[PDB]
């Protein structure tokens, strides 16, 4: 023999692109039932469902996108990106620019835009006055501060002036544009949008053990890149699991194009018990949400993504 | 039985199919150079080669 591969290849590609386009075709009514009910069986499922419902859109308010674009200093940002682009400009005449952008947005947010809030500075007192504040407790939002998205205010007593300073924990990123303070929670939230506002591809990644950061998709390297605004870190998915030695159980990412478990990218050591969900009920979950999340898109968009999907699936499971 | 394809290859395969269609053939080839029992089913049924593949995704 001398079997013809070229033809057998071509023929496959097609039969594949077909099968793919069927996966993300149709609402199956058989699944819809299993989904529906599993959502009520397990809550960690509910967890992600709720998160999907919020995160997966929410940041696409060109309303917002504007406000941020107004208030940020683009003049300074681009000034810098160009400065650094001209420096080397990595490999080929390429998309490497947008990285330098994010990379820069990174520094701008840290050594410039946002300030970190451990204990709030005492307002009535001096400016630089974290130290001498004792946490009284936490409570419901006042009312001027339910006007923004806030379930909890931490309250602090200033041992030098004897005056309460409140530090309400807001979810409205725009409000976060007024207060420039926050811990990790809001630190991420805003910055996730600040990226979306330059219209890059962004996921908000949620670690079960009290951490969040974001992934951004680089066309230059074309894979997702772990970005965390808190640490002014560009591409270091390990950080948490190794430098910090975090104990991680789960990592999910929600972006307007998919919810996908990215645990394997991060939890690469100090691995926890994985179980509020049958390990492949989870798989189903995501795939379902993303499908449902995608009913809109035409027939390339839909495949072209399902590809970047596999492409990643195989970067995770390979663990390279 | 079934396919009988190496975890590693099978991965590898569905990598290019998704990210490098321009090289599916020479993979798809050597992946036959290597599995006698499959050299068979290509020579007999090209089609039924295809099946068990996407199948595993
Ligand atoms: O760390 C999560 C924790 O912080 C809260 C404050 O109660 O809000 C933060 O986290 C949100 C996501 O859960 C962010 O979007 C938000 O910007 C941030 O303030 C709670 O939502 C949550 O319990
Ligand atoms: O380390 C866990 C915890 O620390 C935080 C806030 O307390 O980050 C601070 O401490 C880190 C040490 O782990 C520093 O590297 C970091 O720069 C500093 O802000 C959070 O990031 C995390 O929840
Ligand atoms: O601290 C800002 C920024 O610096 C980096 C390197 O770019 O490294 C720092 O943070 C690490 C922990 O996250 C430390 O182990 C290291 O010593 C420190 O220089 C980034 O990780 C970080 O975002
Ligand atoms: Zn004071």
């Amino acid at each position: 023999n001398n079997i013809d591969f070229d033809s057998i290849a071509k023929m496959l590609l097609i039969k594949y692109k077909d099968f793919i386009l069927s996966k993300f075709k149709k609402a199956a009514p058989v699944e819809n039932i299993r989904f529906q009910n599993l959502v009520h069986t397990n809550q960690f499922a509910q967890g992600v469902l709720g998160q999907s419902q919020h995160l997966c859109t929410v940041y696409d308010n060109p309303s917002w996108h504007s406000i941020v674009l107004e208030t940020l200093d683009l003049d300074l940002i681009y000034k810098n990106v160009d400065k650094e682009f001209a420096k080397d400009g990595h490999a080929e005449g390429e998309n490497i620019y947008t990285d330098y952008l994010v990379k820069e947005l990174l520094r701008y947010f840290k050594q410039d835009f946002f300030k970190w809030c451990n204990k709030p500075d005492c307002n009535h007192c001096g400016q630089n006055t974290s130290e001498n504040m004792t946490p009284l407790g936490s409570q419901g939002p006042n009312g001027e501060e339910s006007k923004f998205n806030c379930g909890t205010v931490e309250i602090y007593k200033c041992n030098r002036c004897g005056n309460i300073t409140r530090f309400p924990r807001y979810n409205d990123p725009i409000k976060l544009l007024e207060t420039r303070k926050g811990r990790c929670g809001e630190w991420c939230n805003l910055f996730t949008l600040i990226l979306k506002s330059f219209g890059l591809d962004v996921r908000y990644v949620w670690n079960r053990e009290d951490h969040v950061w974001c992934e951004y998709f680089s066309n230059f390297l074309n894979r997702w890149v772990h970005v965390d605004s808190c640490e002014q870190s560009f591409d270091q998915p390990y950080i948490y699991s190794i430098n910090w030695n975090k104990k991680m159980s789960y990592c999910i990412a929600f972006g307007k194009d998919g919810v996908v478990d990215v645990s394997k990218r991060y939890i690469l050591q100090n691995e926890l018990p994985r179980d509020q969900i049958k390990e492949e009920d989870l798989k189903f979950l995501c795939q379902f949400i993303t499908k449902r999340l995608r009913y809109s898109l035409n027939d390339d968009e839909i495949y072209q993504l399902a590809c970047r999907d596999e492409q990643e699936q195989i970067e995770l499971i390979r663990g390279k | 039985g079934s396919i009988g394809l190496t975890v590693e290859d099978l991965l590898s395969l569905r990598q290019v199919v998704s990210g490098n269609p321009e090289a599916l053939a020479p993979l798809l080839e050597n992946i036959s150079a290597r599995y006698p029992q499959l050299r068979e089913h290509i020579m007999a049924n090209p089609e039924v080669f295809v099946s068990m593949l996407l199948e595993a995704v």
